[PDB]
């Protein structure tokens, strides 16, 4: 089939045509990267230590 | 260790003795475009030291009744030096940025500022006050230049969105009790590998006083705010005549 | 390359240095046993919010806890679980006597910003990339189903738009078209990602044309040509006028969804499509209010 | 042909159904995807980011809307006075509606996990003081004084070089999940109350302002989860969007 | 033509035939005719207990 | 029989659907295919073939229709005068509508790649001269003089034994693909302008004609591609074809 | 498509029929089941009391 | 004058950079260009009229009746293909009736 | 089945009858021969060299 889907996720789809963008939604991969928004700091600091000293 | 810092890029240097670390936006550093991402065929130009250096725009005074200000990037630097000349001589543009905001006071002053970077910061209007008139903001408000522009409704950020959720964007605080500077590093953010520097603005910089300034009579009443920025990993392509508009 | 400025140069490094990485996390994190602490130099509670990062204190640092095994799943908060639900995005009316579409045909520009419920969901991010699934529900103004033949044509930008019920553009030799009855179940099809860019963007800070930007050209600000995907056209297949009035409703469901760069959610009422305008006189707070801060 | 039979579920249109449909453009290949910074894979990443909490949601005038973001502190008589109180339900109406966590939880019926609140002191460098922040588990009335408020989980905050402290609201409930609580039968799902009391005083020397302000930031922990997606209670459209 | 909408607790209940809550952008909904066989669906266990 | 269910896509007729249908003539065998010269497998082969470009689309009379195929050159005063200008959009209305590449691209919404233009000099053997052909990337106005036109990509053409020169219009754009451009919002997709200027002069001896003509031929390069097939903007039928 | 035929049992609703139906809430995970005393698996256990 | 196209390339005329092209050429094939249904004929069966009033009609198979498909097919001289005919029937107003 | 199709292309069809001309369109083979029309000359010449000399 043609590999023309919009999509490390979405691996378990079901299809009946030759175009990959007509398949089912399927199941994605459960991965998270909270530190991208929560901790974008340059020098990481330990919880026990005082952040600024 | 985390309080003192030095920033050296090009032929300019910044020294500070009261800092709160450096924020690297979205956990990514500026870099050049790869061959897989690139689409144009002509080779770009990379002037390096002549464009990647610190620029200071202007000084703004903090009063007890201030609302806030905002700037547009890279619209501020389109008229300053070799970066401006290159940006108005070529068609395509890409670069990162490094932003440094400075504001100092004494140990008897108090206040707080929120410095945030919001990509694609579109500005709305008050729609005549009743929502009946479909107006659009003038060119002065959309791209104010290097002088900036003052917010009219800081609660809605002049765009209909709350300010209390602006911390989701790369940000720092300037607490007069703790520090006197804020440093943010932003990579190139766009859905295209290259774009025009005269028609598109990548993001905007917001400085809003959340906690008002206060002091006792007899202390210094003038508290300025200064903005310093430096492009990082600049690239230009599509050489032609020089257009300013 | 001979001078020792070019050899040592970092120019041309196209690899992105990432401070963070993604880890598997199918369930919520567990809680371990903790006891009392009496020490100097370790202060998990004291933080510094001026840095710009979130607090790193945990349950075990502040109170004494017990061992709890957490098996709650995180599979309902993904993007495909959040966005793959159909919602109303458009509506077309074809009356017998009227001023809007009295001639038996209509044209609808493809947009999502027409209704607030889906607009507020999609405008949480700046860039979005997905496939689509459009379903067309047709009936009369009262809901009754009547025997009638309809035609839907998808007109990509640049193609000639029909100007009448008997236009020559309805030969649909190239554009895809659908012939369906009102007694059939609603028609539905699949749509790919057609943007010339790598993602749709709901906010565009700039002007699309070069030259001076005056006040009479202010309706071009914020308009992104990469989001204009064409026109959806509908007519009743015939030469004479139809016997019944008709209404068409469009529902669209995303799949294979990716998103970037979250932003604050909308706070005020919507006024115009593709416009962040708000009512100046009546600005309301985000939530409710109370009489005093010291009471409930 | 092949003998089949139709079951009592045909010809319907379920909006949440996930199936196959006929493509309209064959052999179409979309544009390649370049690297864009800041991709989000799950909503819990956004639920773990701090946002400003409007504890002081008293004023409503347009000019005074920015005054809801902080609440004051000043010198007292030394009796252990009360400063502010608020509830701990993220999905309920009140202070939590100004955060991103509350807005995101508005789309889900049930939630489970621990919360986190951070207070930052924005006074002068010469000001000192101590405060008591207490969390009262469900079933207990609003504390009358500091003596009763000390009996729950609490922390004592000392102003200094570190301007912020964090209060963790641990998960204490009988059921695994909570539904959204409101007045009536559904107040079975309350999380409790949070109170702020003066510990000693707000002491300041000659020549420094007598009033300071505190900013509250709220977020969630790493065990926070939601389920049973629904629609938001508020719709931002008053008529036809023209 | 009929429409059935499932409204989980806490969601705003429709107050008229033309209510804005019928956009069903999040709540599951079913559109069915009276000439079709009866509609039927599956429901999980949703109790917090 | 086997229990099945019908989904909300039955009974419709999608014109672009590709499926199976019942044959009408069983056991029918078609005529064998002999070798025929000139088989085309892809349309890009035709998109890579040069055709005449009507730069001089000024006249419209029936007698003067053949004059649109070339534009003149003659002796000047030596100031570096301008000869002709035209746009570089193959799908837009103008000179490119007379080529096969423009007609073929009229069926597709988006395109991407480099173009090629060839000019042939049809003067006498005793004529000489030099010319400057410049391409201005998007964003720059129409050059006022040759000094501003020299700042873009250009080539200098010297008449001699080889009567033709080629100008390559490289792919310079921000997006991977371009949509069809027109006045209004969609002028976001302009490709630029092409100008022809006198370099030195058109020098000719005694006894040879003072005016010559130039023929322009246009085609595409090997990286040219299109997608998202649609219908042509013009339909060649004014009524019922009897 | 695939040629099929319909047999004289379609479009009916048998209450005791056991089949498949379309779920309304995708990717929904129910609450974990704790140990509860006194589970009954068959009615004959109650018939023997 | 030779009769062949220009063989000059991007690299010969200007200074270029290394670009990796992954754009597909699968939409410009003949099956991708021609396998789209279009109107080729129309038959009218009126109650009172002069064309086909008796309840039957005859149509000679041809493609040259409508311009949109005729212009596409007349780009080549010889063509070899299979066909797929679909017949849509209704009343002049579009109503569906038992017949 | 009967091999009575009209067609080095079209190899991935789907069929349900015994006549090959009722199958689906399928996917063709991506091959091009531009030199048939662009360069039908008898003596090929190099780009660097002058075409006529
Ligand atoms: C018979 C076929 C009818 C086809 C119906 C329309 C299909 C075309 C859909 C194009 C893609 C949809 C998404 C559009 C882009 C953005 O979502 C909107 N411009 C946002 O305003
Ligand atoms: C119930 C069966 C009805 C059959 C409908 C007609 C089928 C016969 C089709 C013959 C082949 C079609 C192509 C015809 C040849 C050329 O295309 C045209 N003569 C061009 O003018």
């Amino acid at each position: 089939e043609n590999s023309n889907s919009a999509t490390t996720i979405n691996y378990t789809t079901i299809n009946y045509y030759k175009d990959s963008y007509a398949a089912t939604a399927g199941k994605q991969s459960l991965k998270q990267d909270p530190d991208k928004f929560a901790n974008p700091v340059k020098d990481i600091f330990t919880e026990m230590a005082a952040p600024l000293k | 260790s985390d309080r003192v810092a030095q920033l050296t890029i090009g032929n300019s240097t910044i020294t500070t003795q009261e800092a709160a670390n450096i924020i690297v936006g979205y956990g990514e550093w500026p870099s050049y475009c790869s061959d897989s991402d690139a689409t144009a065929v002509d080779k770009p130009t990379r002037p390096d030291v002549s464009v990647n250096r610190f620029y200071t725009l202007d000084t703004k005074l903090w009063e007890k009744s201030s609302k806030g200000w905002y700037w547009k990037f890279p619209d501020v630097l389109t008229e300053t030096g070799v970066f401006g000349q290159n940006a108005q001589f070529h068609y395509l543009y890409r670069s990162g940025f490094c932003i440094h905001v400075q504001c100092n006071a004494s140990k008897f002053h108090q206040g707080a500022l929120l410095v945030a970077v919001l990509p694609e910061y579109v500005i709305g209007t008050v729609a005549g006050g009743t929502g009946t008139e479909d107006s659009h903001p003038p060119y002065k408000q959309t791209q104010p230049g290097a002088d900036g522009f003052e917010l009219q409704h800081p609660y809605v950020l002049d765009a209909g969105i709350p300010i209390s959720q602006l911390t989701v964007c790369p940000h720092q605080w300037i607490n007069l009790r703790t520090n006197n500077c804020a440093t943010i590093i932003v990579p190139y953010i766009n859905a295209l590998p290259f774009d025009s520097a005269l028609n598109h603005c990548n993001f905007g910089l917001l400085v809003v006083p959340i906690s008002p300034l206060d002091y006792d009579q007899g202390a210094t009443p003038v508290i300025p705010i200064t903005i310093t920025l430096a492009p990082m990993c600049s690239e230009f392509a599509g050489l032609r005549q020089a257009v300013t508009q | 390359d001979r001078v020792a400025d070019v050899i040592e140069s970092s120019i041309g490094d196209s690899v992105s240095r990432a401070l963070t990485h993604a880890l598997p996390a199918p369930t919520g994190q567990d809680t371990q046993v903790s006891s009392h602490r009496l020490d100097t130099g370790k202060v998990p509670a004291l933080q510094a919010a001026e840095i710009g990062a979130s607090s790193n204190a945990s349950d075990e640092s502040m109170i004494e806890t017990r061992c709890v095994l957490n098996s709650h799943s995180t599979a309902e908060t993904t993007l495909d679980s959040f966005f793959s639900r159909a919602g109303l995005v458009g509506e077309i009316d074809l009356p017998l006597k009227g001023t809007t579409n009295p001639n038996g045909y209509a044209n609808w520009d493809i947009d999502i910003t027409g209704y607030a419920q889906m607009r507020r969901k999609v405008e949480l991010f700046t860039y979005m990339r997905f496939d689509a699934e459009f379903t067309f529900v047709a009936c009369t103004p009262t809901g009754e189903v009547v025997p009638q033949l309809l035609q839907y044509m998808f007109v990509p930008p640049g193609a000639p738009k029909p100007d009448s019920r008997e236009s020559l553009a309805w030969q649909t030799a190239t554009n895809p078209s659908v012939f369906v009855k009102l007694s059939d179940p609603p028609a539905q099809v699949s749509v790919p990602f057609m943007s010339p860019a790598s993602a749709y963007q709901w906010f565009y800070d700039g002007y699309p044309t070069f030259g001076e930007h005056k006040q009479e050209k202010d309706l071009e600000y914020g308009a992104c040509p990469n989001n204009m995907m064409g026109t959806f056209s509908v007519r009743t297949v015939g030469t004479s006028k139809s016997k019944y009035p008709l209404v068409v409703r469009i529902y669209m469901r995303m799949k294979h969804v990716r998103a970037w760069i979250p932003r604050p959610m909308r706070n005020q009422n919507y006024l115009f499509k593709a416009n962040p305008n708000y009512a100046g006189n009546s600005i309301k707070p985000t939530g409710t209010s109370r009489t005093a801060i010291t009471t409930l | 042909g092949f003998p089949t039979e139709l079951k009592p579920g045909t010809n319907q249109f379920l909006t949440t159904d996930d199936g196959v449909s006929a493509p309209i453009l064959p052999n179409f290949h979309p544009t390649p995807c370049i690297h864009i910074p800041g991709e989000v894979r799950n909503l819990l990443e956004l639920c773990q980011v701090e946002t400003i909490l409007e504890v002081n949601n008293v004023p409503t005038n347009a000019t005074s809307l920015m005054e809801r973001l902080r609440f004051p502190v000043s010198a007292q008589a030394g009796k252990g006075e009360l400063c502010a109180v608020f509830r701990a339900d993220p999905g309920r109406n009140g202070p939590w509606q100004s955060t991103l966590l509350g807005q995101l939880c508005g789309y889900y019926t049930q939630w489970s996990g621990s919360l986190e609140v951070t207070f930052m002191f924005t006074g002068s460098f010469m000001a000192t003081g101590k405060m008591l922040i207490a969390y009262t588990p469900p079933g207990g009335p609003l504390p009358k004084d500091r003596a009763t408020a000390m009996l729950g989980t609490h922390v004592i905050w000392d102003f200094g070089l570190q301007s912020s402290v964090t209060l963790v609201i641990p998960w204490i409930s009988n059921t695994h999940y909570r539904a959204h609580a409101r007045d009536g039968v559904f107040d079975y799902y309350t999380t409790g109350l949070v109170s702020i009391w003066y510990q000693t005083n707000y002491v300041v020397p000659i020549g420094a302002p007598n009033t300071a302000y505190i900013i509250a930031l709220a977020a969630a922990q790493k065990n926070f989860t939601m389920k049973l997606c629904k629609d938001a209670s508020d719709i931002l459209q008053t008529g036809t969007i023209q």
